[PDB]
RNA sequence: ACUAUGGUUUUUAUU
RNA sequence: CUGCAUGGCUGUCGUCAGCUCGUGUUGUGAAAUGUUGGGUUAAGUCCCGCAACGAGCGCAACCCUUAUCCUUUGUUGCCAGCGGUCCGGCCGGGAACUCAAAGGAGACUGCCAGUGAUAAACUGGAGGAAGGUGGGGAUGACGUCAAGUCAUCAUGGCCCUUACGACCAGGGCUACACACGUGCUACAAUGGCGCAUACAAAGAGAAGCGACCUCGCGAGAGCAAGCGGACCUCAUAAAGUGCGUCGUAGUCCGGAUUGGAGUCUGCAACUCGACUCCAUGAAGUCGGAAUCGCUAGUAAUCGUGGAUCAGAAUGCCACGGUG
């Protein structure tokens, strides 16, 4: 059996949390369903920004995000009044006054987030996924990467097969904590199952 | 996990906000146990035997995300079985994998 | 002129102190011949104070707190040596020839997960 | 004259938080108390590995978590004013009561 | 042997040598000779000293034997045809308090074969 | 079959004079409990005062030389069969073989207490006859049965 | 190295 | 309902050394050569060699912890010097030291001697706090068992929906035609009990831990300090030692069974709860064919916490003592 998440796993290298804020135990479980509260609503209205990553941080009082995505053009506009309609509601649900900090993706198909989207999308259009996997994989190692390895599982092309399929290029370590490699795990859905994808990007050692 | 037991523990929520004002203090009065063979609450003892949602018991924290009705750890605030999620999300501050 | 040492076993901690001019023998303000009166570890303290032979030309005090009886009785023997090494340099090569400068190994184990005798594991005959 | 409590979840940046706190309070008072380090919290978890099954395997994990003093040893409480007007490092909690 | 009551035991400790024959708790059997001014040291052996031939009396003018057990038997004397939990399980010997029958039950009908 | 190791070199008792002071408060030793040890060490020249010579000082480590070791079995399985093998015993652990014949009576015998049921052993020592001997005596049977080996 | 010795384990699913 | 229809997620051999790609050679090919052999290793590890030359993944290391010296420093932990001063880390203060935190250094088979292929390496030696893998822990390659989960989540099919729903008053899941595994205590004298007393670590603790003090044979209840962390409380750790005492007695031991009387939670405890105090009391004197765990602070074996939670664990996890 296959075990842990290859980028979850090093965390372990005194990486910091995807969120920090502060609270005595006996309303622990509260505020941290309050962070649950934010994250799973800005994932849900980002599902479709073009985003790589998102960071959610609450000081006291206070709630400051910062997301990445490659095209902030759909996440800002109308001269600051479309994100402060973002900082609004986002307000409204983590029960604080708001800052909301969009970051610019540079090379955006060599991040494990992106190149997801850029097969799970297709996957979903019912393209030819053994070409779209082999374009990305290509792409990557033109762009910026050392290695990759995307890897496509069940019903795959909509047939009654399961297995996986991915066709690695390049180096990718395992088991080796200065390898850095990039994740992403998606799903496809449509109407006749769930149709999953999982990514590595290696980019060098640190 | 049932539609109808979130149901019951968000009303739970708001419970605390009309119950602890008066009817908690109306239920202490009802257990008392000074006087004997003397009526002093026989029209309205029906009207504090009705609630029950208010007793200590029957509660459990259970799962935001799943309504998971045990497997709850105080030390987390989030049940055991999403734990392993969360700690490769990188969702709950200063925990990690160490060993030692 | 007054030499200290450190001394350490099983978590346990000793402050040893020495001074020239015979005189005292003090363990937590007890008696070193008394404090160990029984005890299995006894002779531990005395091996490097047997090497100048003891209370007749020299002064020694000494603090201990927590763990083990034995395991005090251990740290103090490297407190006395790290004082002893100093007070008399003619010794330094005598206390490295005996071992007693060395620092104690024997550290304490934890318990393992699926197993709840320390390192004993639970028995299994058959399937 | 006044403690800065100073939370985190990490040494270098509990450090390097204070570090400019240091600074702000050399600019505001010419000189500092310096370090305070204090015992570094941890606490230790065994996870079960399985939802139900596998009693006998479960995984190690740790929470550890940082507390600095700072303490001010001028009262003339410009140093408590400016670091409400500070650039600081992120991920802290900053409390003052004097 | 048969010196404190119906139990063969020769030599036995002077504050428990009226137990099991039916009439005298542990601590009974220590306060019945304090209030005679009785030893409760060294055990004992013969009716020697006057260590237990005081104590005849003072043992059977309460509820002993078959008068103990129609006492502890008082929890069903409304029970004595009707079998209503406890009423069944006296009129057959059986169990009052729980018991897990699929192990630990030798003791309630005889020794294993 | 890799794992190689060695003994630990012990010194001789400032007070008894001996190394065996040094190993047998280990033997017969159990649950740690090492005081127990040095409140039953050699509490059987007590119960021998009348038959334990001149100094008291060597009057247990001279039984040594009357439980004589001579001889341990091995047994050991080549193929399908167990074999048994008489051997001469090694020119340290003859003492400790002696210092572990020295107890076999101490607990597994009707005398009551570890000193008498010792002291009735350390009586029969000449002999060595009845219970208690099995593994001193018949170990023997087998080098006076046999005297061609390789 | 060679104990003196023993017969027998329902069926089926990566297309 | 179907994880032998699936995504996701998690075991096991094993942390065993193994799984592959490019190129050159071989064979019709499967495939071999490489990756086998030799010396050596913890090891596809490190040396050597030969039609093989190199590379990728696993392996060593990077993650976690701890052991030492050197230097500077510190809270509510510490107390060598110094001021105050009954003398008290108490106040002032110090950061010497236990400890704590940071800065720096240290280990490399480097050095000696054999062995061996003048290699790698082992064993021994020297120096060192540490030595050959320093002690003790994450980490699971490529495979096997179609391992397990439709019982988290998601989902194709199948099924119930004038229901098997879930609202409510309530059952059963602690029912035994018979044995084993697990946990555990006694049969003890190398013991047990009472009384005294030596030497603790770790952790939890705002409808909590609850002190002093009071009441209640006691469980528990009341007045009520402090603490949210090195504050104040759970809480004087027990084995160990010392005196007394037992002395094969089916035992002061050991209490299945069991009756009463109190305590506590709850809307409600009898069944199938916990705690306490009385009175009543069987077995157990040694164990069949057989079986299990540890290589060192380990096996032994007694103490102390944590989670869950209205109320109740002997199961789970965690830390000391002797050894």
């Amino acid at each position: 059996g296959q075990k842990v998440h290859p980028n979850g796993i090093r965390l372990g290298i005194v990486k910091p949390w995807n969120s920090t804020w502060f609270a005595n135990t006996k309303e622990f479980a509260d505020n941290l369903d309050s962070d649950f509260k934010v994250r799973q609503y800005l994932t849900k209205e980002l599902a479709k920004a073009s985003v790589s990553r998102i960071v959610i941080e609450r000081p006291a009082k206070s709630i400051r995000v910062t997301i990445h995505t490659a095209r902030p053009g759909i996440v800002i506009g109308k001269k600051g009044e479309d994100v402060e309609k973002l900082r609004k509601v986002v307000a409204d649900i983590a029960g604080v006054p708001a800052q909301i900090n969009i970051a610019e993706v540079r090379k955006p198909e060599l991040d494990a987030k992106l190149v997801a989207d850029s097969i799970t999308s297709q996957l979903e259009r019912r393209v030819m996924f053994r070409r779209a996997m082999k374009r990305a994989v290509q792409n990557a190692m033109r762009l910026g990467a050392k290695g990759i390895k995307v890897e496509v599982s069940g019903r795959l092309g909509g047939a009654e097969i399961a297995r996986t399929e991915w066709y690695r290029e390049g180096r990718v370590p395992l088991h080796t904590l200065r390898a850095d490699i990039d994740y992403n795990t998606s799903e496809a859905h449509t109407t006749y199952g769930v149709i999953g994808v999982k990514v590595w990007i290696f980019k060098g050692e640190i | 996990a049932k539609q109808s037991m979130k149901a019951r523990e968000v009303k739970r929520v708001a419970l605390a906000d009309k119950y602890f004002a008066k009817r908690a203090e109306l239920k202490a009065i009802i257990s008392d146990v000074n006087a004997s063979d003397e009526d002093r609450w026989n029209a309205v003892l029906k009207l504090q035997t009705l609630p029950r949602d208010s007793s200590p018991s029957r509660q459990r924290n259970r799962c935001r995300q799943t309504g998971r009705p045990h497997g709850f750890l105080r030390k987390f605030g989030l049940s055991r079985i999403k734990v392993r999620e969360a700690a490769m999300r990188g969702e709950i501050p200063g925990l990690k994998k160490a060993s030692w | 002129n007054q030499y200290y040492g450190t001394g350490r076993r099983k978590s346990s901690a000793a402050r040893v102190f020495i001074k020239p001019g015979n005189g005292k023998i003090v363990i937590n303000q007890r008696s070193l011949e008394q404090y160990f009166g029984r005890e299995t570890a006894r002779m531990v303290v005395r091996q490097p104070l047997e090497l100048v032979d003891m209370v007749e030309k020299l002064d020694l005090y000494i603090t201990v707190k927590g763990g083990g009886i034995s395991g005090q009785a251990g740290a103090i023997r490297h407190g006395i040596t790290r004082a002893l090494m100093e007070y008399d340099e003619s010794l330094r090569s005598e206390l490295r020839k005996a071992g007693f400068v060395t620092r104690d190994a024997r550290q304490v184990e934890r318990k393992k997960v699926g197993l709840r005798k320390a390192r004993r594991r639970p028995q299994f005959s058959k399937r | 004259r006044i403690r800065i409590r100073l939370k985190a979840f990490d040494h270098r940046l509990i450090d390097q938080a204070t570090a400019e706190i240091v600074e702000t309070a050399k600019r505001t008072g010419a000189q500092v108390r310096g370090p305070i380090p204090l015992p570094t919290r941890k606490e230790r978890f065994t996870v079960l590995i399985s939802p139900h099954v596998n009693k006998d395997a479960r995984d190690q994990y740790e929470i550890r978590t940082h507390l600095r003093l700072v303490d001010i040893v001028e009262p003339t409480e410009k140093t408590v004013d400016a670091l409400m007007r500070l650039d600081l490092a992120a991920g802290v909690d900053v409390q003052i009561s004097l | 042997a048969r010196i404190a009551g119906i139990n063969i035991p020769d030599h036995k400790h002077a504050v428990i040598a009226l137990t099991s024959i039916y009439g005298v708790g542990k601590t009974r059997s220590k306060a019945i000779l304090a209030a005679a001014g009785i030893a409760e040291d060294v055990k004992i052996s013969e009716l020697s000293e006057g260590q237990i031939d005081t104590l005849r009396d003072e043992v059977a003018k309460f509820v002993v034997e078959g008068d103990l057990r129609r006492e502890i038997s008082m929890s069903i004397k409304r029970l004595m045809d009707l079998g209503c939990y406890r009423g069944l399980r006296h009129r057959r010997g059986l169990p009052v308090r729980g018991q897990r029958t699929k192990t630990n039950a030798r003791t309630r009908k005889g020794p294993r074969k | 079959r890799r794992r190689v190791i060695g003994q630990r070199k012990i010194l001789p008792d400032p007070k008894f004079g001996s190394e065996l002071l040094a190993k047998f408060v280990n033997i017969l030793m159990v649950d740690g409990k090492k005081s127990t040890a040095e409140s039953i060490v050699y509490s059987a020249l007590e119960t021998l005062a009348q038959r334990s010579g001149k100094s008291e000082l060597e009057a247990f480590e001279v039984a040594l030389e009357n439980v004589r070791p001579t001889v341990e079995v091995k047994s050991r399985r080549v193929g399908g069969s167990t074999y048994q093998v008489p051997v001469e015993v090694r020119p340290v652990r003859r003492n400790a073989l002696a210092m572990r014949w020295i107890v076999e009576a101490a607990r597994k015998r009707g005398d009551k207490s570890m000193a008498l049921r010792l002291a009735n052993e350390l009586s029969d020592a000449a002999e060595n006859k009845g219970t208690a001997v099995k593994k001193r005596e018949d170990v023997h049977r087998m080098a006076e049965a046999n005297k061609a080996f390789a």
